[PDB]
């Protein structure tokens, strides 16, 4: 905690006194003693994350259901729709079926 | 440094932030507004005038 | 320890750091517990518009603002205050708006220098100064009489 | 909203126009006051 002296507003610090620690500033003879406990908590930011992910539920987080894809033709699917491309005016298509865990990856 | 501390906010986060500003600036001895234009002109280029 | 020189934390308005064990008012209410609820005075600082509805007597003038030493002593004014909050000056033909301005914490006091002679001044402590209100023309009602 | 209550009237006064002075510290909070200080000089210039 920042402390300020009341003679000219500087700013306090810590010093060994001939009796007691005591708050000091570096301008003005004026000084403070400590009586009793003087505490000052921040109580930092605390990891209540575990880090979990890539369960099924929350990767079928896509549009595509009950489809035809063009490698096993079953009706489970995972398309993922591009249009970044000028060159080749059409759009991109990238399908990924996997209910027995094909892996199917292509264009 | 009070009024200082006073015109950037009274928020705590704000004098955590800054306090590494003012311990830095007591680390010299400069108290007053004379030593301060000394240590910035001694801080200034030299302009060849 | 001294009670009145302990130190200076940076909330003015928490400065009680150790002990030995504020919500945001408004000028209706400040009047009233001003008045109402005690007869004690208080010493007050208000900012007025820079120009007054009204003419400079005889003061050597171009439509140049009407400040408060232009004009003499008596009643120039009546301070209403009216429900749901709403509290106006009326100044003639005009009312201002009055209302509270930036709260200020540190200290504020208002004294007179009365330089009773060349070399010797007697400067009188009349008080200390906790609130300041703001006064404003109310330009929609001008603007809707015409 | 009838202006039914405090109908304050503003008086003005011309005695200490140009000899009232505000005075403020920007470090001193409102608590603590000057009263039991001794004040020493005050020079100021017109
Ligand atoms: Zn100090
Ligand atoms: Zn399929």
């Amino acid at each position: 905690m920042l402390l300020f002296c009341p003679g000219c507003g500087n700013g306090l610090i810590v010093e060994e006194g001939q009796r007691c620690h005591r708050f000091a500033c570096n301008t003005c003879p004026y000084v403070h003693n400590i009586t009793r406990k003087v505490t000052n908590r921040k109580y930092p930011k605390l990891k209540e994350v575990d880090d979990v992910l890539g369960g099924a539920a929350a990767w079928e987080n896509v549009d595509s259901t009950a489809e035809s894809c063009p490698k096993c033709e079953h009706p489970r699917a995972y398309f993922m729709q591009l249009q970044t491309r000028s060159a080749d005016e059409p759009m991109t298509t990238f399908y990924k079926c996997c209910n027995a865990q094909c892996g199917h990856r292509w264009r | 440094d009070q009024e200082i501390v006073q015109m950037i906010g009274t928020e705590e986060h704000v004098m955590a932030a800054f306090g590494p500003s003012l311990e830095e600036c007591q680390k010299a001895q400069i108290f007053t507004q004379m030593q301060a234009l000394k240590y910035i002109g001694n801080k200034v280029r030299r302009q060849r005038m | 320890i001294i009670n009145i020189k302990k130190e200076k934390r940076e909330t003015d308005e928490e400065t009680k750091q150790i002990l030995r064990m504020l919500p945001k008012d408004v000028s209706v209410a400040e009047l009233l517990r001003e008045l109402s609820l005690t007869k004690e005075e208080e010493l007050l600082f208000l900012q007025l518009p820079d120009t007054l509805p009204g003419q400079p007597p005889t003061q050597d003038i171009a439509e140049n603002a009407c400040t408060l030493a232009d004009l003499t002593e008596g009643q120039v004014g009546k301070l209403l205050i009216r429900k749901s909050g709403r509290v106006q000056l009326l100044l003639g033909k005009v009312t201002l708006d009055v209302t509270m301005g930036t709260a200020c914490s540190f200290l504020q006091e208002l004294v007179s220098v009365g330089l009773g002679d060349s070399r010797t001044g007697e400067m009188t402590v009349l008080g200390h100064v906790k609130h300041k209100l703001v006064c404003s023309p109310d330009f929609e009602s001008l603007l809707d009489h015409k | 909203d009838d202006p039914v209550v405090q109908e304050i009237d503003v008086y003005l006064a011309k005695s200490l126009a140009e000899k009232l002075y505000l005075f403020q510290y920007p470090v001193r909070p409102a608590s603590m006051t000057y009263d039991d200080i001794p004040h020493l000089s005050a020079k100021i210039k017109p």
